[PDB]
């Protein structure tokens, strides 16, 4: 399931960016 | 099963919106 | 089970994004209220 | 799996985000 | 693999690349 894996990666990246923005 | 259709439409809407903002910002 | 284990990071990320957006919206709404008071 | 509370919360949250930007 | 599902998948990908 490479598509679902890449989607999971994209969602995790978005959440990580938002968490970093929250710390900033 | 409203979940699949409604959230696929929602995800497509955010994607299309993001595309519109990107095009607007390129013209700016 | 294993599918749920693989999708749990995505569900957690989506919930985090939702909470971030909702908090931002409430923050902006309070700012608009202050603008209207002004 | 849709009946899981976290999945439902994420689903309604995506709907909320889309409605907000509309 | 409906067209709309693939479009949504690519939309999430596009959003991630846009923030990158």
């Amino acid at each position: 399931l490479p598509e679902l894996r890449e989607v999971v990666s994209s969602i995790s990246y978005i959440a990580r960016q938002l968490q970093e923005q929250e710390d900033h | 099963a409203p979940e699949v259709r409604c959230c696929v439409d929602a995800v497509n809407f955010v994607a299309e919106s993001t595309r519109d903002q990107e095009a607007t910002g390129e013209e700016v | 089970q294993e599918l749920f284990n693989e999708l749990k990071p995505a569900v957690d990320g989506a919930n985090f994004i939702v909470n971030h957006m909702r908090d931002q919206n409430n923050y902006n709404e309070e700012k608009d209220s202050w603008n209207r008071v002004a | 799996l849709i009946k899981h509370p976290e999945v439902k919360s994420a689903i309604e949250g995506i709907k909320y985000i889309a409605e907000t930007m509309k």
